[PDB]
Protein backbone atom coordinates (compact mmCIF):
# COMPACT_ATOMS: atom_id res chain seq x y z
CA UNK A 1 0.00 0.00 0.00
CA UNK A 2 2.56 2.62 0.93
CA UNK A 3 4.50 3.37 -2.56
CA UNK A 4 7.57 5.33 -3.16
CA UNK A 5 8.02 8.01 -6.10
CA UNK A 6 11.12 7.65 -8.38
CA UNK A 7 14.26 10.65 -8.24
CA UNK A 8 15.34 10.73 -11.78
CA UNK A 9 18.60 12.08 -13.42
CA UNK A 10 19.44 12.79 -16.31
CA UNK A 11 23.23 13.19 -17.03
CA UNK A 12 26.24 11.99 -19.48
CA UNK A 13 28.69 9.27 -18.94
CA UNK A 14 31.86 11.67 -19.86
CA UNK A 15 31.94 16.05 -19.79
CA UNK A 16 29.71 16.77 -22.98
CA UNK A 17 31.39 17.96 -25.55
CA UNK A 18 29.69 18.79 -29.27
CA UNK A 19 30.42 16.49 -32.31
CA UNK A 20 32.03 14.08 -30.02
CA UNK A 21 30.20 10.36 -28.80
CA UNK A 22 29.20 9.71 -25.63
CA UNK A 23 26.51 8.08 -23.45
CA UNK A 24 23.32 9.53 -22.16
CA UNK A 25 22.44 8.12 -18.75
CA UNK A 26 19.10 8.28 -17.26
CA UNK A 27 19.18 7.13 -13.61
CA UNK A 28 15.79 6.34 -11.59
CA UNK A 29 16.18 5.66 -8.07
CA UNK A 30 14.58 5.32 -4.64
CA UNK A 31 11.48 4.12 -6.01
CA UNK A 32 8.63 1.03 -4.93
CA UNK A 33 7.31 -0.87 -6.52
CA UNK A 34 9.43 -2.20 -9.28
CA UNK A 35 7.55 -1.58 -12.43
CA UNK A 36 8.80 1.81 -14.01
CA UNK A 37 8.54 2.85 -17.63
CA UNK A 38 11.73 4.74 -19.09
CA UNK A 39 12.28 6.37 -22.01
CA UNK A 40 15.28 8.55 -23.18
CA UNK A 41 14.12 11.35 -25.78
CA UNK A 42 15.90 12.59 -28.69
CA UNK A 43 14.19 15.87 -30.02
CA UNK A 44 11.01 14.80 -27.95
CA UNK A 45 11.02 11.45 -30.02
CA UNK A 46 11.73 8.09 -28.22
CA UNK A 47 15.47 6.33 -29.09
CA UNK A 48 15.14 3.11 -29.99
CA UNK A 49 18.16 1.45 -29.11
CA UNK A 50 18.03 2.05 -25.40
CA UNK A 51 19.69 -0.07 -22.64
CA UNK A 52 19.30 -0.47 -18.58
CA UNK A 53 21.12 -1.72 -16.01
CA UNK A 54 19.58 -5.43 -13.57
CA UNK A 55 17.46 -4.23 -11.43
CA UNK A 56 18.66 -3.59 -7.64
CA UNK A 57 17.79 -2.12 -4.54
CA UNK A 58 19.45 0.26 -2.00
CA UNK A 59 19.17 -0.53 1.81
CA UNK A 60 15.71 1.18 2.42
CA UNK A 61 14.88 -1.83 -0.14
CA UNK A 62 13.82 1.39 -2.82
CA UNK A 63 14.74 0.23 -6.28
CA UNK A 64 17.24 1.74 -8.58
CA UNK A 65 17.71 1.45 -12.49
CA UNK A 66 20.10 2.85 -14.73
CA UNK A 67 19.31 3.72 -18.88
CA UNK A 68 21.37 4.28 -21.02
CA UNK A 69 22.35 4.98 -24.77
CA UNK A 70 25.07 5.95 -27.04
CA UNK A 71 25.36 9.11 -28.54
CA UNK A 72 27.13 12.38 -29.63
CA UNK A 73 26.07 15.52 -28.42
CA UNK A 74 25.22 18.97 -30.72
CA UNK A 75 24.53 22.34 -29.66
CA UNK A 76 20.77 22.28 -31.01
CA UNK A 77 19.87 18.44 -30.26
CA UNK A 78 17.86 18.31 -26.90
CA UNK A 79 17.64 15.30 -24.71
CA UNK A 80 15.22 14.21 -21.99
CA UNK A 81 13.91 11.23 -19.87
CA UNK A 82 10.64 10.61 -19.83
CA UNK A 83 9.27 8.25 -16.87
CA UNK A 84 6.17 6.67 -15.59
CA UNK A 85 5.39 4.77 -12.27
CA UNK A 86 2.32 3.95 -10.59
CA UNK A 87 2.82 7.48 -8.37
CA UNK A 88 2.77 9.43 -11.10
CA UNK A 89 -0.48 10.80 -12.93
CA UNK A 90 1.38 11.28 -15.64
CA UNK A 91 5.01 10.50 -17.45
CA UNK A 92 7.51 12.82 -15.77
CA UNK A 93 10.08 14.43 -18.39
CA UNK A 94 13.27 15.64 -17.05
CA UNK A 95 15.29 17.41 -19.95
CA UNK A 96 19.29 17.31 -20.05
CA UNK A 97 21.34 20.14 -18.99
CA UNK A 98 24.78 19.55 -19.25
CA UNK A 99 26.09 21.48 -16.01
CA UNK A 100 23.10 19.72 -14.80
CA UNK B 1 28.64 -17.91 -4.08
CA UNK B 2 25.31 -17.93 -2.76
CA UNK B 3 23.48 -19.58 0.14
CA UNK B 4 23.67 -23.28 -0.86
CA UNK B 5 15.19 -23.96 1.22
CA UNK B 6 13.43 -22.34 4.58
CA UNK B 7 9.81 -20.99 3.83
CA UNK B 8 8.26 -18.18 5.62
CA UNK C 1 40.86 -2.06 2.65
CA UNK C 2 37.50 -3.61 3.82
CA UNK C 3 35.10 -5.30 1.47
CA UNK C 4 31.80 -6.78 0.83
CA UNK C 5 29.62 -9.38 -0.88
CA UNK C 6 26.16 -8.93 -0.90
CA UNK C 7 23.22 -10.70 -3.02
CA UNK C 8 20.07 -9.44 -3.60
CA UNK C 9 16.59 -11.46 -4.57
CA UNK C 10 13.91 -9.89 -5.47
CA UNK C 11 10.51 -12.10 -5.99
CA UNK C 12 7.28 -9.99 -7.79
CA UNK C 13 3.94 -11.21 -8.25
CA UNK C 14 1.89 -10.21 -11.08
CA UNK C 15 -1.71 -12.22 -11.21
CA UNK C 16 -2.98 -12.68 -14.21
CA UNK C 17 0.46 -12.47 -15.94
CA UNK C 18 1.91 -15.41 -15.20
CA UNK C 19 3.77 -17.13 -12.29
CA UNK C 20 6.06 -14.40 -10.01
CA UNK C 21 9.55 -12.84 -11.06
CA UNK C 22 12.44 -13.66 -9.52
CA UNK C 23 15.70 -11.51 -10.45
CA UNK C 24 19.05 -11.89 -8.37
CA UNK C 25 22.33 -9.63 -8.58
CA UNK C 26 25.41 -9.92 -6.60
CA UNK C 27 27.77 -7.57 -5.71
CA UNK C 28 31.12 -6.90 -4.28
CA UNK C 29 31.46 -3.72 -3.02
CA UNK C 30 30.18 -1.71 -5.41
CA UNK C 31 30.52 -3.93 -8.48
CA UNK C 32 27.92 -6.65 -9.63
CA UNK C 33 29.32 -9.63 -10.95
CA UNK C 34 26.57 -11.72 -11.49
CA UNK C 35 22.35 -11.81 -12.34
CA UNK C 36 20.09 -14.32 -12.56
CA UNK C 37 16.08 -13.70 -14.41
CA UNK C 38 13.82 -16.64 -14.85
CA UNK C 39 12.13 -14.01 -17.35
CA UNK C 40 15.17 -14.87 -19.38
CA UNK C 41 14.38 -16.94 -22.73
CA UNK C 42 17.06 -19.25 -20.84
CA UNK C 43 17.28 -18.55 -17.12
CA UNK C 44 20.56 -19.07 -15.96
CA UNK C 45 23.55 -17.80 -13.17
CA UNK C 46 25.09 -15.53 -16.04
CA UNK C 47 28.41 -13.74 -15.52
CA UNK C 48 28.34 -9.58 -15.44
CA UNK C 49 32.46 -9.03 -14.15
CA UNK C 50 35.13 -9.59 -16.28
CA UNK C 51 37.11 -11.43 -13.47
CA UNK C 52 34.35 -14.22 -12.49
CA UNK C 53 34.32 -15.31 -16.51
CA UNK C 54 36.82 -18.05 -14.70
CA UNK C 55 35.03 -19.99 -13.04
CA UNK C 56 34.18 -23.17 -14.34
CA UNK C 57 30.64 -25.14 -15.51
CA UNK C 58 30.44 -26.94 -11.57
CA UNK C 59 30.34 -22.91 -10.94
CA UNK C 60 27.65 -22.06 -13.12
CA UNK C 61 25.49 -25.02 -12.77
CA UNK C 62 25.54 -24.85 -8.96
CA UNK C 63 24.52 -21.66 -8.79
CA UNK C 64 22.30 -21.79 -11.50
CA UNK C 65 20.59 -24.77 -9.62
CA UNK C 66 20.07 -22.63 -5.96
CA UNK C 67 18.80 -20.01 -8.17
CA UNK C 68 16.18 -21.68 -9.68
CA UNK C 69 15.15 -23.48 -6.40
CA UNK C 70 15.18 -19.81 -4.63
CA UNK C 71 12.96 -18.95 -7.01
CA UNK C 72 10.42 -21.71 -6.13
CA UNK C 73 10.99 -21.06 -2.69
CA UNK C 74 10.28 -17.16 -2.81
CA UNK C 75 6.71 -17.70 -5.10
CA UNK C 76 5.53 -19.99 -2.51
CA UNK C 77 6.52 -17.10 0.41
CA UNK C 78 4.60 -14.88 -1.66
CA UNK C 79 1.57 -17.33 -1.46
CA UNK C 80 2.12 -17.86 3.18
CA UNK C 81 2.58 -13.96 3.04
CA UNK C 82 -0.70 -13.06 1.11
CA UNK C 83 -1.85 -15.19 4.13
CA UNK C 84 -0.40 -13.87 6.58
CA UNK C 85 -1.40 -10.59 5.97
CA UNK C 86 -5.20 -11.74 4.96
CA UNK C 87 -4.57 -10.21 1.39
CA UNK C 88 -6.53 -11.10 -1.82
CA UNK C 89 -5.19 -12.97 -5.01
CA UNK C 90 -5.44 -9.98 -6.81
CA UNK C 91 -3.01 -7.74 -6.22
CA UNK C 92 0.42 -7.31 -7.04
CA UNK C 93 3.12 -8.11 -4.13
CA UNK C 94 7.17 -7.68 -3.81
CA UNK C 95 9.55 -9.75 -1.71
CA UNK C 96 13.03 -8.55 -1.52
CA UNK C 97 16.03 -10.12 0.23
CA UNK C 98 19.91 -9.08 0.97
CA UNK C 99 22.37 -11.19 2.51
CA UNK C 100 26.05 -11.40 2.75
CA UNK C 101 29.18 -11.05 4.68
CA UNK C 102 31.61 -7.80 5.20
CA UNK C 103 35.55 -8.44 5.79
CA UNK C 104 38.34 -6.04 6.92
CA UNK C 105 41.75 -5.54 5.42
CA UNK C 106 42.63 -9.26 7.19
CA UNK C 107 40.09 -11.07 5.27
CA UNK C 108 38.31 -12.22 8.41
CA UNK C 109 34.64 -11.59 9.12
CA UNK C 110 33.63 -8.39 10.30
CA UNK C 111 29.95 -8.55 9.80
CA UNK C 112 27.14 -11.20 8.10
CA UNK C 113 23.84 -9.49 6.64
CA UNK C 114 20.40 -11.52 6.49
CA UNK C 115 17.58 -9.37 5.92
CA UNK C 116 14.30 -9.73 4.45
CA UNK C 117 11.18 -7.40 3.41
CA UNK C 118 7.81 -7.66 2.39
CA UNK C 119 5.85 -4.91 0.06
CA UNK C 120 8.85 -2.45 0.86
CA UNK C 121 8.46 -2.78 4.47
CA UNK C 122 10.92 -4.76 6.82
CA UNK C 123 9.86 -8.06 7.14
CA UNK C 124 12.81 -10.46 9.41
CA UNK C 125 16.66 -9.84 9.82
CA UNK C 126 19.16 -12.12 11.41
CA UNK C 127 20.36 -9.92 13.82
CA UNK C 128 24.48 -9.28 14.37
CA UNK C 129 25.13 -12.36 16.39
CA UNK C 130 24.29 -14.43 13.80
CA UNK C 131 21.88 -16.44 16.06
CA UNK C 132 18.81 -14.87 16.67
CA UNK C 133 15.99 -13.01 14.82
CA UNK C 134 14.28 -9.33 14.92
CA UNK C 135 10.64 -10.03 13.56
CA UNK C 136 9.10 -6.30 12.35
CA UNK C 137 5.72 -7.98 13.37
CA UNK C 138 2.87 -10.74 14.37
CA UNK C 139 3.42 -11.78 10.76
CA UNK C 140 7.35 -11.93 10.92
CA UNK C 141 7.03 -13.63 14.44
CA UNK C 142 5.30 -16.55 12.77
CA UNK C 143 8.19 -17.22 10.41
CA UNK C 144 10.68 -16.58 13.50
CA UNK C 145 8.53 -19.59 15.62
CA UNK C 146 9.51 -21.58 12.13
CA UNK C 147 12.81 -20.93 11.69
CA UNK C 148 13.79 -21.17 15.64
CA UNK C 149 12.15 -24.65 15.74
CA UNK C 150 14.24 -25.39 12.03
CA UNK C 151 17.56 -23.75 13.45
CA UNK C 152 17.50 -21.52 10.74
CA UNK C 153 20.00 -19.62 12.08
CA UNK C 154 22.66 -22.27 12.87
CA UNK C 155 22.94 -22.65 8.43
CA UNK C 156 23.24 -18.76 7.84
CA UNK C 157 26.02 -18.54 10.85
CA UNK C 158 28.06 -21.71 9.09
CA UNK C 159 27.48 -19.71 5.52
CA UNK C 160 28.23 -16.61 6.51
CA UNK C 161 31.36 -17.24 8.24
CA UNK C 162 32.46 -20.23 5.90
CA UNK C 163 31.44 -19.61 2.40
CA UNK C 164 30.40 -16.77 2.11
CA UNK C 165 33.94 -15.40 3.41
CA UNK C 166 36.35 -17.84 1.59
CA UNK C 167 34.28 -16.80 -1.71
CA UNK C 168 34.14 -13.24 -1.05
CA UNK C 169 38.28 -13.66 -0.33
CA UNK C 170 38.54 -16.24 -3.69
CA UNK C 171 36.86 -13.14 -5.65
CA UNK C 172 38.61 -10.25 -4.23
CA UNK C 173 41.99 -11.71 -5.15
CA UNK C 174 40.45 -13.44 -8.81
CA UNK C 175 39.53 -9.31 -9.41
CA UNK C 176 42.26 -7.81 -7.48
CA UNK C 177 43.12 -5.43 -10.69
CA UNK C 178 39.92 -3.46 -10.14
CA UNK C 179 38.10 -4.90 -6.96
CA UNK C 180 41.25 -3.28 -4.96
CA UNK C 181 41.74 -0.27 -7.30
CA UNK C 182 40.09 3.09 -5.43
CA UNK C 183 39.84 5.39 -8.64
CA UNK C 184 40.15 9.30 -6.72
CA UNK C 185 37.44 11.69 -7.86
CA UNK C 186 38.49 14.40 -10.74
CA UNK C 187 37.29 17.46 -9.08
CA UNK C 188 36.21 21.09 -10.44
CA UNK C 189 34.13 24.45 -9.15
CA UNK C 190 31.74 25.80 -11.80
CA UNK C 191 29.95 29.19 -11.36
CA UNK C 192 26.64 29.92 -12.94
CA UNK C 193 25.42 33.46 -12.29
CA UNK C 194 21.33 33.08 -11.42
CA UNK C 195 20.65 36.87 -11.27
CA UNK C 196 22.55 40.02 -10.47
CA UNK C 197 22.79 39.63 -6.91
CA UNK C 198 23.37 35.52 -6.65
CA UNK C 199 25.47 32.92 -8.28
CA UNK C 200 25.50 28.80 -7.75
CA UNK C 201 28.52 27.66 -7.08
CA UNK C 202 28.58 24.10 -7.85
CA UNK C 203 31.14 21.13 -6.66
CA UNK C 204 31.86 18.18 -8.98
CA UNK C 205 33.13 14.90 -8.67
CA UNK C 206 33.62 12.53 -11.06
CA UNK C 207 35.21 9.65 -12.04
CA UNK C 208 35.63 7.75 -8.80
CA UNK C 209 35.58 4.20 -6.93
CA UNK C 210 33.98 3.27 -5.13
CA UNK C 211 30.60 5.20 -4.46
CA UNK C 212 31.30 6.39 -1.40
CA UNK C 213 32.04 10.33 -0.93
CA UNK C 214 32.26 13.23 1.13
CA UNK C 215 31.59 16.26 -0.93
CA UNK C 216 30.65 19.56 1.21
CA UNK C 217 30.85 23.49 0.93
CA UNK C 218 31.62 25.49 3.87
CA UNK C 219 31.28 29.24 4.27
CA UNK C 220 34.14 30.89 6.10
CA UNK C 221 35.27 27.39 7.50
CA UNK C 222 31.61 26.56 8.42
CA UNK C 223 29.65 23.80 7.37
CA UNK C 224 26.69 24.61 4.89
CA UNK C 225 24.56 21.96 5.60
CA UNK C 226 21.37 22.97 5.19
CA UNK C 227 21.93 25.06 2.37
CA UNK C 228 23.54 23.11 0.12
CA UNK C 229 22.10 21.22 -2.81
CA UNK C 230 23.88 17.66 -3.10
CA UNK C 231 22.27 15.14 -5.71
CA UNK C 232 22.30 11.27 -5.07
CA UNK C 233 25.49 9.46 -6.24
CA UNK C 234 25.05 8.05 -9.88
CA UNK C 235 26.96 5.68 -11.89
CA UNK C 236 28.55 6.91 -14.84
CA UNK C 237 27.90 3.72 -16.65
CA UNK C 238 31.90 2.96 -16.92
CA UNK C 239 32.20 1.57 -13.15
CA UNK C 240 33.00 5.24 -11.91
CA UNK C 241 30.62 7.25 -10.03
CA UNK C 242 29.76 11.06 -10.00
CA UNK C 243 28.46 13.42 -7.85
CA UNK C 244 27.74 17.16 -6.95
CA UNK C 245 26.86 19.53 -4.41
CA UNK C 246 26.22 23.39 -4.94
CA UNK C 247 25.39 26.46 -2.82
CA UNK C 248 23.46 29.77 -3.50
CA UNK C 249 25.37 32.29 -2.48
CA UNK C 250 25.60 36.25 -2.86
CA UNK C 251 27.52 38.45 -6.01
CA UNK C 252 30.99 38.86 -5.19
CA UNK C 253 31.39 36.48 -2.03
CA UNK C 254 32.59 33.10 -4.09
CA UNK C 255 35.83 33.69 -1.96
CA UNK C 256 33.98 33.21 1.61
CA UNK C 257 33.11 29.15 -0.05
CA UNK C 258 35.24 26.52 0.08
CA UNK C 259 34.48 22.99 -1.22
CA UNK C 260 35.98 19.55 0.56
CA UNK C 261 36.07 16.25 -0.76
CA UNK C 262 36.83 13.28 0.99
CA UNK C 263 37.62 9.71 -0.66
CA UNK C 264 39.04 6.53 -0.06
CA UNK C 265 41.34 7.13 -3.45
CA UNK C 266 42.39 10.55 -2.05
CA UNK C 267 45.48 10.34 0.74
CA UNK C 268 44.45 13.53 1.78
CA UNK C 269 40.99 15.26 1.77
CA UNK C 270 40.53 18.35 -0.89
CA UNK C 271 39.87 21.46 -0.62
CA UNK C 272 38.61 23.52 -3.92
CA UNK C 273 37.64 27.03 -4.59
CA UNK C 274 36.36 28.31 -7.65
CA UNK C 275 38.97 29.55 -9.84
CA UNK C 276 37.77 32.74 -12.24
Amino acid sequence: MIQRTPKIQVYSRHPAENGKSNFLNCYVSGFHPSDIEVDLLKNGERIEKVEHSDLSFSKDWSFYLLYYTEFTPTEKDEYACRVNHVTLSQPKIVKWDRDM
Amino acid sequence: RVKEQHLW
Amino acid sequence: GSHSMRYFYTAMSRPGRGEPRFIAVGYVDDTQFVRFDSDAASPRMAPRAPWIEQEGPEYWDGETRNMKASAQTYRENLRIALRYYNQSEAGSHIIQVMYGCDVGPDGRLLRGHDQSAYDGKDYIALNEDLSSWTAADTAAQITQRKWEAARVAEQLRAYLEGLCVEWLRRYLENGKETLQRADPPKTHVTHHPISDHEATLRCWALGFYPAEITLTWQRDGEDQTQDTELVETRPAGDRTFQKWAAVVVPSGEEQRYTCHVQHEGLPKPLTLRWEP
